[PDB]
RNA sequence: ACAUACGACCAUACCUAGUGGAAAACUCGGGAUCCCGUCCGCUCUCCCAUAGAUAAGCCACUAAGGGCGGGGUUAGUACUCAGGUCGGUGACGACUGGGGAAUCCCCCGUGUUGUAUGU
RNA sequence: AGGUGUCCUAAGGGGGGCUCAUGGAGAACAGAAAUCUCCAGUAGAACAAAAGGGUAAAAGUCCCCUUGAUUUUGAUUUUCA
RNA sequence: AAAGCGAAUGAUUAGGGACUCGGGGGCGAUUUUUAGCCUUCAUCCAUUCUCAAACUUUAAAUAUGUAAGAAGCCCUUGUUAC
């Protein structure tokens, strides 16, 4: 009829791709170009800013490459803004801009440059890069890092640029251009510099709250349930988000406890093992096969 | 008012009716 | 009869079987310095900065380092004399060689054997030597008795 | 156990193949505009064939896709023409189905002589909820064996919902 | 031990079929004013983390499964380097000093690991 | 056993989305073959031309912008004295 | 060189099982648009007899590149417009 394509031969000739390409998480055509270092410089590392988005969280890391695996310099999860006073809207621009600022100040203190490279300290919708600052007769060029957007799509106004903007304000020198920030009009090729500032303080969701409550009452209560529960109104978001900046820049090291059950690492190991499944031995496998033969004959 | 972009590929510079040879 | 730059390189520059597509990225993370011992092995999938078919398998010494390539020195044998050639190759075609690795390992132990022996008071016997003929020993036949063999007759198998 | 496996209408795709270029397309396109509410698409003849008399890269057909409540109501109109009866051979082994009509005004279009008369093709595709896994860009995969539709379910679903019959 | 993010070796990890999954994570999911893009909010983009479910993805186990990896047998066989005033009309073959493979067929196995945070 | 005295403002350069040939099953005229839909599909398609090598979120394919097909001289490779 | 084709490409001998609407020749009323009984090609599946200078998953013997240090190894710290 039709020759069977998926024959045994087909399997033998089949070649599989890389493991992470099978899973669909890495772009090796692009990874190759983020990590290669010009051979004139020998061991100067390349610093990548990686950003990933789950449904309920945003992951930001600072990474260097090594011949046996990557190395993590400093990590900043979005969900650790509970201590800083945020409990709602964990995946907005404000959430992204905040965790970007967090990681920037987290790495500087670790590497011993917190006193210098102040940054801006008052967000504004302006396009600026971190310039070198004269100190005690020394010109010290700022820290450098590059952005790794992964498999996401780079359109105008995506959140990937938000965390990027936060790191730049923190003091890390991230090279970029202002042609993708929210509020750039392609027809006039110029920013507006006030729609931008609304996006760092969260105003674009506050307008949604008030507009929705006016028109559709039942939808408004069904979407903003927990905003209402903790009685946080639209006019307080700017003060909330501005207030977060103060504590985070004051200290980026406060640790909080969550509501998940907690134990020591040894205790967990004993807990997990019970639910494991033990493989079968050769004698058991041979015995069960023997039984199956008898059963089939008995059925006949 | 829009034109679909066909996935199928054809030889770069050929002006040939489809070669079948099967059935009539 | 023709002589092109890649004449007769049908099987040399080819990739293997079930080795196609992506290049393992660990190649791009190695580092080289002048005086290192490298050996050339060309990859067919990369057409930029690749060497002539003669140097596919040779071994040389790095003498220059650049953005994405290294300069290697190798010795060519023309009739009745040697010449030294200086070629530029991309790092995708090169690899660090284990030719001197045995020498480096041996010299370290030699130093420390000599140091330790000088503190104790016994001679060294450090330099190696070839395989000498065997020495006398005894073989018992307890619980191992010999079996007698004999040639076998002729017979047709098909 | 069937917690959430209820079938839905992902989309309805319908097309008209006049088979020859010219103003027949433009008027045929106008038909789809008034019926659906969206703007249609033009195809391109892949392979020229003298027999039928068509050359390559010559627009010969039009089609449009619809999803949601619009798709439901358009499907309902179509089945009313077909008398809520279909043939057993109209269902694929994978779970899809479709049919066709002969003259485009078996439903209400209020005929005008400046357009003409045409015929349409309907084809309707089923699915189970949760098929983003095979269409999202990052971490793509194939739906598992158990969770895919076969022919017996769709006819079973169709019979109860519309109280139809199959021959 | 398990999960997530970035990886290394790149099927012992692939393909088909059947069963189970404490905790958290992950995922499906709900809406389309604003940024953004489509014939269609299908994909891409924005917003909510409330509600529903492990059905699928993911993880684990099973199959005298296909394939893959390691080993034995084929075998000191086929082949080959050096030698003789060795045999035979020739085709070709045996011997002396050395090196030495590959199918069919049989057995076993079904991923290992680095950095950071958390269960 | 065969091939060259050409061809290209894109068939060069950068970036971005997509996956092919073909087979199975369906849909008014429509049929062996026109257009639409789902599944499988390791390259069995395509890359100006002779043959060989190479390529799958591409080196193919469609879309957006350009002229590194520019200026100054040196070093090195194959044929080789 | 050898080896291989119940492994890709190409060449090539023979039975068996599954199928009829793929083609042809009959029979049951040549009724035959009867998924009937026969069958002759053709097509799939598990097997079988032979081959490749311009085929290959494998893979020798003989020959071939490099190294076997005092111009070596280890420790501290001066120069620079990179």
């Amino acid at each position: 009829f039709h020759k069977l394509v998926k024959n045994s031969a087909y399997y033998s000739r089949f070649q599989t791709k890389f493991k992470r390409r099978r899973q669909g998480k890495t772009d090796y055509y692009a990874r190759k170009r983020l990590i290669t270092q010009a051979k004139n410089k020998y061991n100067a590392p390349k610093y990548r800013l990686v950003v990933r988005f789950t449904n309920r969280d945003i992951i930001t890391q600072m990474v260097t490459s090594e011949i046996n695996g990557d190395k993590i310099f400093a990590a900043a999860y979005s969900h650790e803004l509970r201590a800083y006073g945020i409990n709602h809207g964990l995946t907005n621009w404000a959430a992204a801009y905040a965790t970007g600022l967090l990681l920037a100040r987290r790495v500087l203190a670790k590497l011993g440059l917190d006193k210098t490279f102040t940054g801006v300290e008052e967000p504004n919708g302006e396009y600026t890069l971190t310039e070198a600052a004269e100190t005690e007769d020394g010109e010290r060029r700022p820290f450098k890092a590059i952005l790794d957007v992964g498999l996401a799509r780079t359109s105008t106004g995506a959140r990937v640029f938000g965390v990027m903007k936060g790191a730049s304000d923190g003091g890390i020198f991230i090279p970029h251009s202002e042609n993708r920030f929210p509020g750039y009009d392609i027809e006039t090729e110029e920013l507006d510099t006030e729609v931008l500032k609304k996006y760092i303080y969260g105003g674009h969701v506050a307008e949604y709250m008030e507009t929705l409550a006016d028109d559709d009452e039942e939808r408004y209560k069904s979407q903003f349930v927990k905003y209402i529960e903790d009685d946080v109104e639209a006019d307080s978001l700017e003060e909330l988000y501005a207030e977060a900046h103060k504590q985070i820049r004051a200290d980026p090291f406060r640790k909080y406890v969550s509501d998940a059950p907690k134990k020591s690492k040894e205790e967990w190991k004993a807990e997990s093992l019970k639910y494991k499944k033990a493989k079968l031995s050769r004698e058991e496998r041979k015995a069960r096969v023997e039984a199956k033969i008898k059963q089939l004959l008995a059925e006949q | 008012a829009v034109e679909k972009t066909s996935t199928h590929t054809a030889k770069r510079n050929t002006d040939g009716l489809p070669p079948k040879g099967h059935a009539a | 009869h023709a002589a092109g730059l890649r004449s007769g390189t049908r099987y040399a520059f080819s990739r293997g079987f079930r080795k196609h597509g992506q290049i393992p990225l660990s190649t791009y993370l190695r580092t080289y310095r002048v005086g290192d011992i490298v050996d050339i092995k060309v990859n067919g999938a990369v057409q930029k900065g690749m060497p002539h078919k003669f140097y596919h398998g040779k071994t040389g010494v790095v003498y220059n380092v650049t953005k994405s390539a290294v300069g290697v020195i190798v010795y060519k044998r023309v009739k009745h004399r040697y010449i030294e050639k200086r070629i530029n190759v991309r790092i995708e075609h090169v690899k660090p060689s284990r030719s001197r690795e045995d020498f480096l390992r041996r010299v370290k132990e030699n130093a420390e054997l000599k140091k330790k022996a000088k503190a104790e008071g016994v001679p060294v016997q450090l330099k190696r030597q070839p395989a000498m003929p065997r020495e006398a020993h005894t073989v018992s036949i307890a619980d191992n008795k010999p079996v007698t063999l004999a040639p076998v007759a002729y017979e047709t198998t098909i | 156990q069937n917690p959430m496996r209820e079938l839905r209408i992902q989309k309805l795709v319908l097309n008209i193949s006049v088979g020859e270029s010219g103003d027949r397309l433009t008027r045929a396109a106008k038909v789809l505009e008034q019926l659906s509410g969206q703007t249609p698409v033009y195809s391109k003849a892949r392979y020229t064939v003298r027999q039928f008399g068509i050359r390559r890269n010559e627009k010969i057909a039009v089609h449009v896709t619809v999803r949601g409540p619009k798709a439901e109501e358009i499907l309902e109109r179509g089945l009313k023409v077909k008398e809520y009866e279909l043939r057993r051979r109209n269902f694929s082994e994978t779970g899809n189905f479709g049919f066709g009509i002969s003259e485009h005004i078996d439903l209400g279009i209020k005929y005008d002589p400046s357009i003409g008369i045409y015929g349409m093709d309907f084809y309707c595709c089923m699915t189970r909820p949760g098929e983003r896994v095979a269409k999202r860009r990052r971490c793509k995969s194939r739906i598992g064996a158990s969770h895919r539709i076969t022919r017996e379910e769709t006819i079973r679903w169709f019979k109860q919902r519309f109280d139809g019959i199959v021959r």
